[PDB]
RNA sequence: UAAUUGCGAUAACGAACGAGACCUUAACCUACUAAAUAGUGGUGCUAGCAUUUGCUGGUUAUCCACUUCUUAGAGGGACUAUCGGUUUCAAGCCGAUGGAAGUUUGAGGCAAUAACAGGUCUGUGAUGCCCUUAGACGUUCUGGGCCGCACGCGCGCUACACUGACGGAGCCAGCGAGUCUAACCUUGGCCGAGAGGUCUUGGUAAUCUUGUGAAACUCCGUCGUGCUGGGGAUAGAGCAUUGUA
């Protein structure tokens, strides 16, 4: 089918999203390696750039790395839907704010202190700390609780 | 003469409870019947009797 | 054509004695008043197909019980009587419970 | 001349006719394929991430005759998969019915397969003529 | 009326007509074969009843059914033993004698079902008792 | 020896029960002048090749008869016998094992003898028992806790792999309900990422949701063992079902 013949254009670990990545792996998992993202969102991005599964770490350097992180950015102007994802219409307006690295562990507190500002079961459970989405733990609870 | 003796009853535990002996048991409503434990052996001929096996 | 022999296939079904006896009494004394001809019936192993609405929902100790049986008595008739007395034989003796499968076979 | 009834078989049929259909272009992708997870009873997609409809394509050319009919209420089932529902058992759940319609769909608007009187689909002359003699001009040329 | 009888005849688990058609060994009948299978499990088991016995052995004798029933399990794991029996006994009016006589011998200390015919017939059960190998399902009081 | 089971003698004689007292078992009759749902020749022509007749509808009182599988009633098998020793044969062991059965006939059922301060007085107004009806010994009523955990005990599993995956045939088992005054109601069609949403089709059903179809099994191209692919009793956003809830 293809022999392998590539050169020696792989380079040193490259830098995204401040941590390092393997230089070992094929770029969709490269990506998957990554907190804020996984298997799903992974390839769906990669096959909305539309990029073959036989390239190595010696292409899609750096600079051809940011045309996956901008149409991952940006769904709007490439006619991404936009609803096979998670977050839509949730809290805001009704526009859909799709899931991104940081805004994940930036946003993950918002419901948290809506939730014990109105005092619900959700927050005063939580504040409890014991489980809270219907598990009975009656007896155990010998290294968490 | 009262107003506050009524209550919803239609459907759930709350509504149908036994007819028995004011039992205890017995939520079964296979053709209606409801009948309890003791009461199936209260009930004399209904097992199809014979020993063999 | 006329005095028709289609032989519907009469289905002999009780529960009781006092309806079993009754209802081969019925033909046979039938039979005998109005002369059909001499061919009479005997039983069957019985036409059970198993359903029942059993009520024994966990298995504890040990068995001081019953068995859940009973004996549909489904009979049949070796005959070659005409399809009028064999429908006369449904529309007298009038009890409901007595099933007749519309089956175009004599013998 | 001396070709009997059928001379068909399953994975020479499977992967010689899927490379054939993509010589002759007979695509019929429905669209919003290589984004689904194309069951309801699969752990992710297919890992190719292109196509792979000629995978099902030349599947169902040939069980549509090693069944007489293909129904796809069973065929969601044979398809079906192991899921786990957390801290219980591995449940044996139905595949999708969307893609299976849409592809039989797509089949039925190409003329291979056909809807059959009493409940079914059968196979239209375009799927016979592929049956019968060319695929053991195929397999004589592959063995 | 007339005495028109179908000629019922008997098989494993399932009927039968009695009326074969001989050929020239000819192992199909008209517009399909039966031995293409290729199973990845049992091939060795299949070529058991004919590899041990002799490898093509069908140059009088072929197989002519059509018949609905029983199982395909059972179909499986009774017509090979079937034709088995069929090329080792029934062919004592044409195979040599000596050789079904070493046959056989060579079989009695190789009856282990493995040349065994598929005798099983469905049977129906009683209701009021399911138990196999555990117990039953009573309750107490 | 699964047994108070057989030999054998005797203050022993002759009798019932636990097994023996019975029947369902597991691979059963060229068998029952037994039924159109489980099917066969001739086939009613072929719609898959239509000359290489098995078949597609068994041309909706439908190519006829019947059971040869859906319904199982009888009598019938296997017994250590034909071999020799291991008891003196009077028990019992082997291998030629003889098949609807060499383990008594595998698995199942009789609560036999007579007792338990054993669970059931709170089980059906069941026992010489302490007290009342206006503040009913609280019949009922607006609702909700009856799953709260600092702790340990007990049967039940999701993993600690190249055993995680696409593609396919892997599907050979009876199992269970139905308005008759309220929820069983489609095999198929169509929309969906999917809970799911609408119709000839199911209230007298072997008949319609049911023509119950039980599941991962071998495979190669590729990623690929790791605290990461090995997964989720952990926390968050949205899609809807049964149920006033």
């Amino acid at each position: 089918s293809l022999v392998v013949q590539e050169q020696g254009s792989f380079q040193h670990i490259l830098r995204l999203l401040n941590t390092n990545v393997d230089g070992n792996i094929k770029i969709v998992y490269a990506l998957t390696t990554i907190k804020g993202v996984g298997r799903r969102y992974s390839n769906l991005v990669c096959k909305k750039a539309d990029v073959d599964l036989h390239k190595r770490a010696g292409e899609l350097t750096q600079e051809e790395l940011e045309r996956i992180v901008q149409i991952m950015q940006n769904p709007t102007h490439y006619k991404i839907p936009a609803w096979f994802l998670n977050r839509q219409n949730d809290i805001t307006d009704g526009k859909d704010y799709h899931t991104l690295a940081n805004n994940v562990e930036s946003k993950l507190r918002d419901d948290l202190e809506r939730l014990k500002k109105i005092r619900a079961h959700r927050g005063i459970r939580h504040f409890w700390g014991l489980r809270v989405r219907g598990q009975h733990t009656k007896t155990t609870g010998r290294r968490r609780a | 003469e009262n107003v506050w003796f009524s209550h919803p009853r239609r459907y759930g535990k709350g509504s149908r409870q036994c007819r028995v002996c004011s039992s205890h048991t017995g939520l079964i409503r296979k053709y209606g019947l409801n009948i309890c434990r003791q009461c199936f052996r209260e009930k004399a001929n209904d097992i199809g009797f014979n020993k063999f096996r | 054509q006329q005095q028709q022999i289609i032989k519907i296939r009469i289905t002999l079904t009780s529960t009781k004695v006092k309806q079993l006896e009754n209802v081969s009494s019925n033909i046979v004394k039938n039979a005998e008043q109005h002369n059909l001809v001499k061919k009479g019936p005997v039983r069957l192993p019985t036409k059970v197909l198993k359903i029942s609405t059993r009520k024994t929902p966990n298995g504890e100790g040990s068995k001081t019980w019953e068995t859940y049986e009973m004996r549909i008595h489904k009979r049949y008739i070796d005959l070659e009587a005409p399809v009028q007395i064999v429908k006369r034989i449904t529309q007298i003796t009038i009890e409901p419970g007595v099933d007749v499968e519309v089956v175009v076979a004599s013998n | 001349p001396g070709v009997s009834v059928r001379d068909v078989a399953a994975q020479d049929f499977i992967n010689a006719y899927a490379s054939f259909l993509q010589r002759q272009g007979k695509l019929e992708v429905p669209g919003y394929v290589d984004i689904v997870k194309t069951s309801s009873g699969n752990e992710m997609p297919p890992q190719d991430a292109e196509g792979w409809f000629y995978k099902r394509a030349a599947s169902v050319a040939r069980h549509i005759y090693m069944r007489k009919q293909v129904g796809v209420g069973k065929l969601n089932k044979l398809y079906g998969g192991a899921k786990s529902r957390g801290v219980r058992p591995y449940k044996h759940i139905d595949a999708s019915g969307s893609i299976n319609r849409k592809v039989l769909q797509a089949l039925e608007k190409i003329g291979i397969v056909e809807i059959s009187p009493k409940g079914g689909r059968r196979i239209s002359e375009n799927g016979q003529r592929d049956l019968d003699r060319i695929a053991a001009q195929t397999l004589e040329e592959d063995e | 009326a007339v005495p028109s009888v179908q000629t019922f005849g008997k098989k494993k688990s399932a009927t039968a007509v009695a009326h074969v058609k001989a050929g020239k060994g000819l192992i199909k009948v008209n517009g399909s074969p039966i031995t293409l299978v290729e199973p990845e499990i049992l091939r060795f088991k299949v070529y058991e009843p004919l590899l041990l016995v002799g490898l093509d052995k069908f140059s009088n004798i072929d197989i002519r059914v059509r018949v609905t029933g029983g199982g395909h399990v059972s179909q499986v794991y009774a017509i090979r033993q079937a034709i088995a029996k069929g090329l080792v006994a029934y062919h004592q009016k044409y195979v040599d004698e000596q050789s079904k006589n070493e046959l056989k011998k060579a079989f009695t200390s190789y009856d282990r079902t493995l040349l065994i015919a598929d005798s099983r017939r469905p049977e129906p059960k009683k209701f009021g008792g399911k138990g196999a190998r555990s117990r039953f399902q009573k309750s107490y009081r």
